[PDB]
RNA sequence: AGUAGAAACAAGGGUGUAUUUUCCCCUCUUUUUGCU
RNA sequence: AGGGGAAAA
């Protein structure tokens, strides 16, 4: 029910995860 | 945003998070190689301190001896080891004048001690040094060595069983022309590794016969061994640590009884009590300081540390305090008692391992051994090593350092909490002559010092003659780590006080979690831990389901005892399934069975298996407590092949031990931990009740037995449990044992 | 007459009859610690890479002739031992697990008996009523209390003889029960115990547990009760109460 | 005397009463009467006892069941439970102190005494001692009178007179030498014992040179001591000592203390054992294929999930190492892992084959060998190891970056929390929606994940060192977690081979090497990466939002090592989450009692109330309950990581800086000594870790923050 | 090379956890690596 | 009564 949240997580900036991207093809 | 966990004490207080300033989640520092350095230093330093004292060559052990008591009055601040033998007598004086007949209550209780005090008691404790092998062995172990090269020499008053018997066969050991001992020799044989094809040196240890000399004999009965203390918080450095051996324990001892007695009829003394105990008593302190203060009256609290507290303490000193302390008492116990100040103040400090060499030009590294430094060119050492054995050289002996002044590490920390407890007594109205007064708590070298005066300048005068009787005294209080502000908030041994105590709940992090005993003794620690932590650290109750929640993860991954409906695989996975499909009510099982956690905040304080009793089938219940476990001791009956029924779990296993030695061999040793281990179980046979209560009596083994037996016979047939045959056999038997005895 | 004979023959060899008759009474506890192996440290770093292992249990060897070498999977329980003085045998938990779902079942067992003390506290537990929690400042007093009530009539060294003369009759020495209680709760208690199974030392254990009285300073706010006592981790807390009953009188 | 003694009376006598009173710590040499007197009465009491036996019929026979059992000449012990059996058995009285003879026919408690005064008296004394009309009384006189109670000489006329006539056999032999006068007027005071312990010889020697310098011998100084009185003697040397020795106060006002001092030197570099923010993981969704859970496994599946492998070449080399032997080493694993996955049943666990760049790479053969000292006299070129201090580092801004990191949220449940048992209490409701909140809150840290993977490598790590010492393994780093989807997930960062692992001390090091991928380009920030060999790996097609990228795939590849304590605590790495946890709820406690009800509910929602936590440049910056306790996670996490003496040391002197600044800004007027002395304590700990200097800039901006 | 730091490991004896105090738990000796 | 574990000096 609680989802953690921050105001400083921004939806755009990290346009693509570095450390877990998405890579299948 | 730049995260900074230091600004958080910006709005809370520091106290209130001093949990967060304790790196307690991280490996302890340790010391990696050779502790003869730290030794030098230690050596050195307390040298240096004293530098200023009377020389003298001792006409016994024929070492050099540093004694700075009555020496020059300090002209500076730095640390001294000039005591003053009148100031401490008046301060004892002063203290016993506050407490009156405390010196003779502590007497005697302590001398009841004395003589009810059996010498067993020295086992107590950990690795000791050992100079019949020259080495640390288990306490145990090197009271046995002690007793046997004792008996072969000649003194056997250790025969009975009282320590003070041990103390006066060491005295009459320190005495005799030439000591026989029993020590331990090396052979070595080039063996080759049939795994990895090498040549190794395959080692064997033996016994022989040496023969030390009056002066060999008294420096080893005078040495402590050194090594450097491991797993130590809160230092960049590591420092030195000493163990003494055999003839020194006992004196100690009742040294430290009767300092303890003492200590115990103490308002200001932070020892014996501890934990809750000390934290009650150190807040009823700053409440009656802070409330017998009037209202115009200014209080401040100094919190303080003393620099190189054990090198600053004379044995003199202590021998001073003691020969006052048992005044108008029996000569026997005034010697009995100052005998360890005399020790001490002759100790010698054994260098330790001593260094290691590499020649790279040959690709080769070797241990050069302490008694060996004494004789080696210094350009092998680099600049701090050559440095510290130029100054120390002349205090070298037999691979050991003549050390008088310093108590080494702690030996004496109830005798230096009397004194600082004295010094702290010393500042009633009665004796400053002045507005401002002092009060507050030490324990060992730290204390709290809470002074109380009419203005500003009241609070200086007190605590500067505060600090000038301490160094007159001989304490070194530390400036850079002591500090002072207004009563009401200060520090003590890691207990902070802002208006009352606070939890600080990292310094109990290590105790979280899996001991590593067994299932069930691991569970019940764990348990018990959080529930004790929630009870005293204000541990809250959210926390606390999660710690029982990480405990039982850790716990289920060391014994590999996941939940039986789980796809976790394993050795283990496929018995523990085969378990949960066979049985119906699945809570009854213990986690260590693959069973559910049923633990919660409500029955932290209930055993696991009596937690889940009532939900146990019957069939499970009676296999995992049958009378008969394979895996838990049984006991034959006694005074009957029928063994006594276990109530213990399958679940409280003992797990395997391994004592082995990489390319060593001790079969020779070995053979009389068994034969003794042999000769114990068969004298509990024997006596039901040994192992409750430990045995006293100054007859042999087989003369208790004999006569046991005996006693028994006659009991049986007056009773009627034997026939005639059956009593006459067991006569003979016992007639046939002592005759054997009597001849061997 | 066993153990008569056992003492003949361990007094026939040579360095048996030297330790029996050059050691006394007292140096038997300084002789039964004796050790000359390496010590250990850090268990629980040992149990965590030992648990790995294929036997990191030792068990008597008569294990033998109750386990099956392995399971019906061909997953081994026990190996015979080298390094040993062939009285010990290696073992896996398979082992316990399979002696646990697969072992002898009997209807007698003595966990409850030996235990009575847990029990109680279950049944306390269990018959007790919660109210509400309060959330108020908490006023906490560090003073002494008592873990373990004991027996009220007994002091700690009354139960101390008591527990030596109901288990140990002829080893009580010089000393004399006085106190009646303490003479009518030896007499309950041999007549209780009376044909026992159970090793000596472990009922007077249990005898220790169910009489003698422990006391241990702690920061109390509200009752002083051991019953109480016993629940100060549940019932009391930094900034909240939580009002209970223990089920007991 | 006693040689009197030794030859007058038998040897097993003589020998029972030398124990007797040895067992009191009384010496035979010196206590001479009393010897004779214990002889005499053991004598007295065999001879009583003995020459008397019962038949099978129950009556007493001389000449099988002895008439008298002896409980004299036996230890204490022994007496005890010899009487304590006979008087379970046959019922009678348990006498208040030992006797000395117990008769079956008559069954009871005989006390037997030998006196050279009147026999009147001494039968008093005893009657009045025992206090008991229980156990009979016997007294025998030198002089040929005899006395009992109520006139029952249970013994018959014939052995009485045997024992007056040896009692006046052995009077007048001591008589012949003139010993009977002590002997007779010692009896008053036999019963009491005098403790002696006395100094003399060497130990005598050693304490005439343990006292102060101005006295000669224990006697004088003790004389001076026993009549020792206070008369001014603190406040007289008072009064001499110099005024130069003082305890001055020094004002700790607003403007004292000054910024801590950082060492300075090149760049700090990362030194942990394993990449935190730079690390990428090959991911498998929901693994269900056969074998899942073997390590080995998984990481071949991983591997396999990703396409892209191209010749692998140096981009950043290691300037101290062989960086052709990274390469091989790189390749070699590569190879392994195909033909593992050539065969069917891959094995538990996999060994590489000793090639000269694992040896190289795992310093095989570079210690130089050990050589007893007794062997090696005779070597001309030995030197003494070094112990230079470390060179100081200076801190580099990568450390605040990889703790700002460890601080964030993320996506994907890193830890999955055991069950328990039912809530029935309110408080464990209470208790239990709290923790709900904080797990919700800490298991989408990245902290979370960094713990979870250093448990794995280190349990790995341990398990393979301790199970297989001398060989090459190969060890997956793997982890697992649980999307925001809800499906399990099992990520692979790389791949580390653990060199030879014979440990024997505590702190004996295990060397290994470390292969991990990543997209972090090394030339970015190389001062970072000075231990590290970088190659490029591959080219690895990321969805972005717009599209699609290929970007370089690294191997950052490094020698590492880890001793037996560091894994040890590197496991319980789980316990720095109740590090955290603790300190919140507490917190969150301390607000409660001032509101009187539970504020978790607002704090972690409302986000009503906020922390001081960090600093940017418009200021200090405030965050909510769950950064916070973020944050202290990441703390914890980082001190268990960077964990040294450096470290340990600066948090135990910077705490009292810490409470002497919170003294100040209580209005307390704190007060120091040397603070200099403790600055130079507190810089001294400063020297190269990237964590303690990080710390101690994190202290100077609460500082330069606080003090206004 | 690397770990690491006042001296060591990088195999070839582990011969280096001491005193005091406090708190907690227990009752004996003779071919593997899976935190879903 | 003894052993083991944790903390502080
Ligand atoms: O591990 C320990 C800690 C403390 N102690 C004993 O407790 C005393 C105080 O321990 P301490 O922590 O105050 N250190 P100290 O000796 O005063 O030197 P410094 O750091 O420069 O102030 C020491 O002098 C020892 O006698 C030990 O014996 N072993
Ligand atoms: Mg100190
Ligand atoms: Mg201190």
């Amino acid at each position: 029910s609680y989802s953690p949240t921050s105001p400083s997580y921004s939806p755009t900036s990290p346009s693509y995860s570095p450390t877990s991207p998405s890579y299948s093809p | 945003m730049d995260v900074n966990p230091t600004l958080l004490f910006l709005k809370v207080p520091v106290q209130n998070a001093i949990s967060t300033t304790f790196p307690y989640t991280g490996d302890p520092p340790y010391s990696h190689g050779t502790g003869t350095g730290y030794t030098m230093d230690t050596v050195n330093r307390t040298h240096k301190y004293s530098e200023k004292g009377k020389w003298t060559t001792n006409t016994e052990t024929g070492a050099p001896q540093l004694n700075p008591i009555d020496g020059p009055l300090p002209e500076d601040n730095e640390p001294s080891g000039y005591a003053q033998t009148d100031c401490v007598l008046e301060a004892m004086a002063f203290l016993e004048e506050s407490h009156p007949g405390i010196f003779e209550n502590s007497c005697l209780e302590t001398m009841e001690i004395v003589q009810q005090t059996r010498v067993d008691k020295l086992t107590q404790g950990r690795q000791t040094y050992d100079w019949t092998l020259n080495r640390n062995q288990p306490a145990a172990t090197a009271l046995a060595n002690t007793i046997e090269v004792f008996r072969s020499n000649g003194l056997t008053a250790n025969e009975s069983g009282r320590l003070i018997d041990f103390l006066k066969d060491v005295m009459d050991s320190m005495d005799k022309e030439e000591m026989e001992i029993t020590t331990h020799f090396q052979r070595k044989r080039r063996v080759r590794d049939n795994m990895t094809k090498k040549m190794v040196t395959q080692r064997t240890i033996g016994k022989k016969k040496q023969r030390l000399n009056k002066r060999s004999y008294l420096i080893r009965a005078l040495t402590l061994n050194t090594m450097t203390k491991d797993a130590e918080r809160g230092k960049l450095k590591r420092r030195a640590i000493a163990t003494p051996g055999m003839q020194i324990r006992g004196f100690v001892y009742f040294v430290e009884a009767l300092a303890r007695s003492i200590c115990e009829k103490l308002e200001q003394s932070g020892l014996p009590v501890g934990g809750n105990e000390k934290k009650a008593k150190l807040a009823n302190v700053v409440r009656k300081m802070m409330t017998n203060s009037q209202d115009t009256e200014l209080s401040f609290t100094i919190t303080g540390d003393n620099t190189k507290w054990n090198e600053n303490q004379n044995p003199r000193m202590f021998l001073a305090m003691i020969t006052y302390i048992t005044r108008n008492q029996p000569e026997w116990f005034r010697n009995v008692l100052s005998i360890a100040p005399i020790m001490f103040s002759n100790k010698m400090a054994r260098l330790g391992k001593g260094y290691m060499f590499e020649s790279k030009s040959m690709k080769l590294r070797t241990q050069v051994p302490a008694e060996m430094l004494a004789n080696i060119d210094l350009k092998y050492f680099n600049k701090s090593t050559r440095e510290k054995i130029e100054k120390i050289r002349p205090l070298l002996i037999d691979g050991t350092a003549s050390l008088s002044p310093g108590m080494m590490m702690g030996m004496f920390n109830m005798l230096s909490t009397v004194l600082g407890v004295s010094i702290l007594n010393l500042g009633q109205k009665k004796y400053t002559k002045t507005t401002y007064w002092w009060d507050g708590l030490q324990s060992s070298d730290d204390f709290a010092l809470i002074v109380n005066a009419p203005n500003h300048e009241g609070i200086q005068a007190g605590v500067d003659r505060f600090y000038r009787t301490c160094k007159l005294v001989g304490i070194n209080m530390s400036k850079k780590k002591s500090y002072i502000n207004r009563t009401g908030t200060f520090e003590f041994t890691s207990f902070f006080y802002r208006y009352g105590f606070v939890a600080n709940f990292s310094m109990e992090l290590p105790s979280f979690g899996v001991s590593g005993i067994n299932e069930s003794a691991d569970m019940s620690v764990g348990v018990t831990v959080i529930k004790n932590n929630m009870i005293n650290n204000d541990l809250g109750p959210a926390t606390a389901q999660m710690a029982l929640q990480l405990f039982i993860k850790d716990y289920r991954y060391t014994y590999r005892c996941h939940r039986g409906d789980t796809q976790i695989q394993t050795r283990r996975a496929f018995e523990l399934g085969k378990l949960w499909e066979q049985t119906r009510s699945k809570a009854g099982l213990l986690v260590s069975d693959g069973g559910p956690n049923l633990y919660n905040i409500r029955n932290l304080h209930i055993p696991e298996v009596c937690l889940k009793w009532e939900l146990m089938d019957e069939d499970y219940q009676g296999r995992l407590c049958n009378p008969m476990n394979p895996f838990v001791s049984h006991k034959e009956i006694d005074s009957v092949s029928m063994e006594y029924d276990a109530v213990a779990t399958t679940h409280s296993w003992i797990p395997k031990r391994n004592r082995s030695i990489l390319n060593t061999s001790q079969r020779g040793i070995l053979e009389d931990e068994q034969m003794y281990q042999k000769c114990c179980n068969l004298f509990e046979k024997f006596f039901p009740s040994s192992s409750y209560r430990r045995p006293v009596g100054i007859s042999s083994m087989v003369e208790a037995m004999v006569s046991r037996a005996r006693i028994d016979a006659r009991i049986d047939f007056e009773s009627g449990r034997i026939k005639k045959e059956e009593f006459a056999e067991i006569m003979k038997i016992c007639s046939t044992i002592e005759e054997l005895r009597r001849q061997k | 007459m066993e153990r008569i004979k056992e003492l003949r023959d361990l007094m026939s060899q040579s360095r048996t009859r030297e330790i029996l008759t050059k050691t006394t009474v007292d140096h038997m506890a300084i002789i039964k610690k004796y050790t000359s192996g390496r010590q250990e440290k850090n268990p629980a770093l040992r149990m965590k890479w030992m648990m790995a292992m294929k036997y990191p249990i030792t068990a008597d060897k008569r294990i033998m002739e109750m386990i099956p070498e392995r399971n019906e999977q061909r997953q081994t329980l026990w190996s015979k031992t080298n390094d040993a003085g062939s009285d010990r045998v290696m073992v896996s938990p398979l082992a316990v697990t399979w002696w646990n779902r697969n072992g002898p079942t009997t209807s007698t067992v003595h966990y409850p008996k030996v235990y009575k003390t847990y029990f109680e506290k279950v049944e306390r537990l269990k018959h007790g009523t919660f109210g509400p929690v309060h959330f108020r400042n908490q006023v906490k007093i560090r003073r002494r209390v008592d873990i373990n009530p004991g027996h009220a009539d007994l002091s700690a060294k009354e139960a101390q003889d008591v527990i030596m003369e109901v288990v140990f009759p002829n080893e009580v020495g010089a000393r004399i029960l006085t106190s009646e209680s303490q003479l009518t709760i030896t007499k309950e208690k041999k007549k209780e115990l009376q044909d026992c199974k159970i090793a000596p030392l472990m009922v007077a254990y249990m005898l220790e547990r169910e009489l003698v009285r422990k006391t241990r300073f702690l920061p109390v706010a509200g009752g002083t009760s051991s019953v109480y006592i016993e629940v100060l981790h549940l019932t009391q807390g930094t900034c909240w109460e939580q009002m209970y009953t223990p089920g007991g009188e | 005397m006693e040689d009197f003694v030794r030859q007058c009376f038998n040897p097993m006598i003589v020998e029972l009463a030398e124990k007797a009173m040895k067992e009191y710590g009384e010496d035979p040499k010196i206590e001479t009467n009393k010897f004779a007197s214990i002889c005499t009465h053991l004598e007295v009491c065999f001879m009583y006892s003995d020459f008397h036996f019962i038949d099978e019929r129950g009556e007493s026979t001389i000449i099988l069941k002895h008439r008298f059992e002896i409980i004299e000449g036996r230890d204490r012990t022994m007496a005890w439970t010899v009487v304590n059996s006979i008087c379970n058995t046959t019922g009678v009285e348990k006498p208040k102190f030992l006797p000395d003879l117990y008769d079956y026919k008559e069954n009871r408690f005989i006390e037997i005494g030998v006196t050279r005064r009147e026999v009147h008296i001494y039968y008093l004394e005893k009657a009045n001692k025992i206090k008991s009309e229980k156990t009979h009384i016997h007294i025998f006189s030198f002089t040929g009178e005899e006395m009992a109670t109520k006139a029952d000489y249970t013994l018959d006329e014939e052995s009485r007179a045997r024992i007056k006539t040896r009692l006046f056999t052995i009077r007048q032999e001591m008589a012949s030498r003139g010993l009977w006068d002590s002997f007779r007027q010692s009896e008053r005071g036999e019963e009491t014992i005098e403790e002696r312990f006395e100094i003399t010889g060497t130990m005598r020697r050693l304490a005439d040179q343990s006292l102060p310098p101005n006295f000669s011998s224990l006697e004088n100084f003790r004389a001076y001591v026993d009549g020792f009185e206070p008369n001014g003697c603190i406040e007289g040397k008072l009064s001499q000592m110099s005024k130069e020795v003082n305890a001055r106060i020094e004002p700790f006002l607003r403007t004292t203390p000054r910024p801590l001092r950082l060492p300075d030197g090149p760049p700090c570099s990362q030194r942990s054992k394993f990449l935190l923010m730079d690390a990428l993981k090959l991911s498998i969704e929901d693994p269900s294929h056969e074998g899942e859970g073997i390590p080995l496994y998984d990481a071949i599946k991983c591997m396999k999930t990703f396409f892209g492998w191209k010749e692998p070449n140096i981009i950043k080399p290691h300037e101290k190492g062989i960086n052709p032997n990274y390469l091989l080493t790189w390749k070699q694993v590569l190879a392994e892992l195909q033909d593992i996955k050539n065969e069917e049943k891959i094995p538990r666990t996999k060994n590489m084959k000793k090639t000269s760049q694992l040896k190289w790479a795992l310093g095989e053969n570079m210690a130089p060998e050990k050589v007893d000292f007794e062997d090696c006299k005779d070597v001309n070129d030995l030197k003494q190891y070094d112990s230079d201090e470390p060179e100081p580092r200076s801190l580099a801004c990568w450390i605040q970056s990889e703790f700002n990191k460890a601080c964030e949220l993320t996506d994907s449940s890193w830890v999955e929390l055991d069950e328990i048992g039912e809530d029935v209490a309110p408080i464990e409701h209470i208790a239990s929606m709290r923790r709900n909140y904080f797990t919700a809150e800490v298991s989408h840290c990245r902290a979370t994940e960094y713990i979870m993977k250093g448990v794995y490598i280190n349990t790995a790590l341990l398990n393979a060192s301790c199970a297989a010492m001398d060989d090459f393994q190969l060890i997956p780093m793997i982890s697992k977690c649980i999307t925001k989807e809800g499906r399990r997930k099992t990520n692979l960062y790389g791949f580390i081979i653990k060199g030879r692992s014979h440990l024997r001390n505590d702190t004996d090091v295990v060397n290994f090497v470390s292969m991990e991928f990543s997209l972090t380009d090394p030339r970015l920030e190389p001062h970072k990466w000075e231990k590290y060999c970088v190659l490029e790996i591959g080219d690895m097609l990321l969805r972005t939002a717009v599209g699609q990228v290929s970007r370089p795939m690294f191997l950052y590849v490094r020698t590492n090592g880890t001793s037996k304590i560091k894994m040890k605590w590197g496991m319980e790495m789980r316990r720095c989450l109740l590090q955290s946890l603790q300190q919140i709820e507490s917190m969150i406690e301390a607000e409660s009692s001032v509101k009187e009800k539970d504020l978790t509910k607002e704090f972690f929602e409302n986000k009503s109330e906020t922390w001081p936590i960090g600093e940017s440049p418009k200021g200090v910056e405030e965050g909510s309950i769950g950064k916070v306790c973020r944050t202290l996670l990441a703390k914890s996490v980082f001190n268990s990581l960077y964990a040294s003496p450096q470290l340990e040391g600066f948090s135990a002197e910077s705490r009292k800086l810490l409470l002497i600044v919170q003294a100040l800004r209580d209005n307390l007027e704190p007060g120091t000594f040397d603070l200099e002395g403790l600055y130079e304590a507190i810089e001294e700990c400063l020297i190269n870790d990237p964590w303690v200097l990080l710390n101690a800039s994190w202290f100077n901006s609460f500082l330069t923050h606080a003090l206004r």
